[PDB]
């Protein structure tokens, strides 16, 4: 039924005969890199809603996290892979796109390549040092700020500070709400609070023993939230290009503790050929001393008793040296063994 | 004392020089290219490339006598594992210019050396992927005659079928580099092969192993057929 | 020539007979909030322009920073109160608003009012106080975050750091050129840069022994920037709250030492009725212990030599006691006699 | 044994109750109101509230005999340092309905109280501004019959002179009531009576002076009039 290749979106029936094509409206590559993971993007929606006023209720994809998306977003579709229309699309593809149908999946296959890989560069290990330590500072200035938010507010409305623990909300809340007179019950609802205590805090609203203020009054503090709300938006983007970069600079290491984790090894380390030049010994105990260890943050170990603990941290720290030095070497692709491996040895430890 | 040889395989070369010693090479599609500081040597108004047998798991295979090479010119193959294109650039010069090649590799930072190389040589589309998930990729491959895959993954095995079923022309050929421990790090090559080999004939008609000693240490090329 | 009245501009000759009216198309109180304090809007533009095309190139308004940023504007102006067009305007209302004429005045003069008015509160100075504290915060997450931003910035720029000591600058740079390849001479010029550092740093530009960054490794410390950027609008908003809530505050406070000192007197105190609680003594040392007294920082003090200054320093915490008591019990305006009295007394310190 | 009568001056009443004693008092112009807990005498289905000379200038120079008073009813008045509207609020009684007063006042959180009542006293526009910048509230006012001044400023003088040049209309009245510790704290109150006179001379043709002792300490109600 509904699949894709290096110039549209396509849709078959059931004999493997066109329904309705379309041509991506953006660039090739820009498209596909969503397609292909499994999102959903503009011209595959208006592909489904001009078949959805042609007849037809059924659709399936060749990827999954698409016909899933497609569904909850009202279409029901299920998923095969190869389905009937690429099966056709890559069967015979001059029969969509003409005689140089190659210098074309040629063009955007090496397009979209160069779109999703990094330039060279000599210190993006230390580009990935800096993220890290940014997450780091904006996390403090966070803490920071949101102190300040709770002890300014609650001059307004003490009572907040308590029933709404969770600094993500009270920012919300100061942001959202504003004055404690727009309180209703749809808003804090509409910040997903659990109607319970949408009740605790109406209540302790009518029972206040804050102090009034005015909009201008209010208007400030609303500008401090923005901030501290802008200040958490930063924080996920120094995520976002950790993980992407992580992928240039130490693919086995992510692979193996995660992107974040990896980063701050390397991080403690002092870049990634130091921490290549390590023993398992050392990275073992790596960002640490009451801390100790940072490598014990890793899932199987934390959540294994102190005694059994160990064990493991060593098992890592070996495969973490190994995966260390091939990607400060070449950047090729092991970790699936290592992983593998160091998944083996721990069940033993068990 | 070089001289220069038709060999069994169309594409590749045999070649003897000074040192008295034979060796394998293919016809340099892209005249004044050298990929990973091959040796090359005009023959007469041509070029060739020595293909390094210790730098291509492909090359060792030919060098220690492999049978089928369904790798031929004009055909399209999907190559799973492309790397750097050491060994595929060889692939290129013979499967020449009316031949595709789907490369797939997972290392950003090792397919990026790639790029430049299928500048001029339009022969290779470099593909960022992950061979596990053929789907994440379906929109920029056709179905191919040879899969060639030389992954360092476990899964090794399913890999190739899985990429298989999904772009492999039927009554096509399939060449994986199977490494052993890579598989399994404790059991025995050779039992481990057997397992390769016998999950491999559920789907496939098996036509060949050859083991790349003393190039590789247990590792084993099979090449097989679409039913 | 121009003056204003409760509804809208008008324009006089030198006769005393209307040229072009222009009603107020916002809010009056609005408008006037503008107007009267000199500064420009969007209906007094128009009102010029429409003038100007029927032969009209001299102008005259009632207040001065008006007619100043007339003329800056295009407009040649001159100043006059009262001038020929407010004389009119003021002496027949009925004449230009009807019968009701006053009770229009009224209207909008007690909008205006209510406008520029805070309503009461028992906890201002509370709220004054948080904001001087807030302002405090926000300093430190600028250093700290600006700190972060140069070291990172600098893998790909290291030159660049000393060229642009000054924050603000770095700050701009980073965020507007980016990459280092968008180095012109019309951008580094129009960040207000030195015709003789736009070389220092083109040059070191060309010599620069940095990493090379790709469009996503800029973006993330693009990102850096712009945040430092939102903090740097943020400081500003607490500072122009700061000036206006302490004139609901501590009037005379203010206009003795300014906003913001005052502000930090009241911060250090506890309160403003702790301050109205203390002694000469006790103010002329509040806020310090090598840092000593905040009331320092006065400019008359200042710009004087030790041997000056703690005479100076008397004479001043004995008008910021009466100030600070006035403007806890009635917020009566009586700065200006305090001043005087101390800068006589000054005059005699020299 | 409270008993009410007329008073020289229209709209100002007097009034003896049970102590014997004689006050001021005015018509109240909005029955059931108090401004500032002022004492209130139905004399007969009618309001009178008592004009504090304690609480008032104004009040008190009435009550030391002041001779020439220019607000009558109907007038306009532009009353410089309205703070709460406690004295002023006793020329609105005056002035009554056809009576019009633009008050200005530099302290916000002062002039904030009277804001509610001139709601139902909408005989008084409350408008925060600052004497010494009669400019920033050209677009409030308009020429008045009278302009009373009450402003701790040493300028004060000026203040009454750029106001009046500027609101006044011409023969129209001015009070000021001067404080003399305001424009120098060190000179001696005779001096400074002197100079403010004097200053006043300049512009004005000053028809009156006169003392708010015992009220008061180093007080002077001054009246002119503009050429």
């Amino acid at each position: 039924f509904i699949s894709e290749n290096v110039r549209g979106i396509y849709a078959f029936d059931e004999n493997g005969n066109l329904i309705e094509k379309r041509y991506f409206t953006d660039k090739p590559e820009k498209v596909l890199d969503q397609l292909l993971k499994g999102e959903i993007t503009k011209d595959l929606e208006e592909l489904l809603n001009s078949l959805k006023e042609k007849g037809y209720d059924e659709f399936v994809f060749e990827h999954p996290e698409l016909s899933r998306r497609a569904k909850e977003l009202g279409f029901s579709a299920t998923t095969e892979f190869p389905n009937i229309a690429g099966e056709r699309l890559r069967s015979n593809p001059e029969e969509f796109l003409g005689e140089n149908w190659f210098e074309e999946y040629y063009k955007v296959g090496v397009a979209l390549t160069r779109m999703r890989i990094q330039e060279q560069s000599g210190a993006r290990d230390k580009m990935v040092i800096q993220a890290i330590e940014a997450l780091d500072d904006v996390d403090k200035v966070i803490n920071l700020l949101v102190a300040r938010l709770r002890e300014w507010y609650s001059l307004h409305f003490p009572e907040l500070d308590e029933l709404l623990p969770k600094h993500p909300q009270y920012v919300a809340f100061v942001k959202t709400v504003g004055h404690r007179d727009n309180i209703n019950e749809e808003v804090l609802r509409e910040l997903g609070l659990s109607e319970e205590k949408i009740k605790k805090i109406l209540e302790a609203k009518e029972k206040t023993m804050g102090a009034w203020m005015d909009q201008t009054d209010i208007e400030v503090v609303r500008q401090l939230a923005e901030e501290i709300d802008r200040l958490y938006q930063l924080r996920k983007k120094l995520e976002d290009y950790i993980d992407r970069a992580m992928d240039d600079v130490a693919p086995n290491l992510k692979a193996l503790v995660g992107a974040k984790l990896a980063a701050r090894l390397i991080s403690l380390a002092g870049g990634l050929r130091e921490l290549a030049m390590m023993p398992s010994s050392t990275i073992q105990v790596l960002g640490a001393e009451p801390k100790h260890g940072v490598i014990y943050q890793y899932p199987a170990i934390n959540r294994s008793p102190w005694w059994q603990r160990g064990k493991i941290a060593r098992a890592l720290a070996g495969k973490l040296a190994i995966a260390a030095r091939v990607d400060y070497f070449s950047g090729e692709y092991i970790a699936e063994e290592l992983k593998k491996e160091l998944e083996a040895r721990i069940r033993e430890i068990k | 004392m070089v001289e220069v040889k038709k060999h069994k395989f169309p594409g590749v070369y045999v070649v003897i020089d000074d040192d008295g010693s034979e060796k394998i090479a293919t016809k340099n599609l892209v005249p004044g290219q050298r990929v990973y500081g091959e040796r090359v040597i005009k023959w007469e108004g041509e070029e060739y490339r020595i293909w390094n047998p210790h730098r291509s798991k492909l090359g060792a295979a030919i060098v220690n006598g492999l049978k089928n090479f369904p790798i031929k010119p004009g055909k399209s193959v999907l190559y799973l594992g492309i790397a750097s294109g050491t060994t595929a650039s060889h692939v290129s010069d013979i499967v020449g210019w009316e031949g595709k090649i789907y490369g797939i590799e997972f290392s950003p930072r090792v397919l990026r050396e790639l790029v430049p190389i299928v500048e001029e040589r339009r022969n290779i589309i470099p593909i960022l992927g992950d061979a596990t998930k053929p789907e994440e990729y379906r929109a920029l491959v056709t179905k191919v005659d040879v899969i060639f895959e030389d992954v360092a993954q476990p899964t090794q095995a399913k890999i190739l079928i899985d990429n298989a079923k999904a772009y492999l022309k039927r009554g096509g050929y399939g060449m994986i580099a199977v490494k052993s421990r890579s598989i399994d790090v404790t059991k025995e090559p050779e039992q481990v092969f057997k397992e390769v080999e016998r999950e491999l004939s559920e789907y496939f008609e098996v036509i060949e192993r050859l083991n790349l000693e003393p190039y590789e240490k247990d590792h084993a090329l099979f090449v097989v057929r679409k039913p």
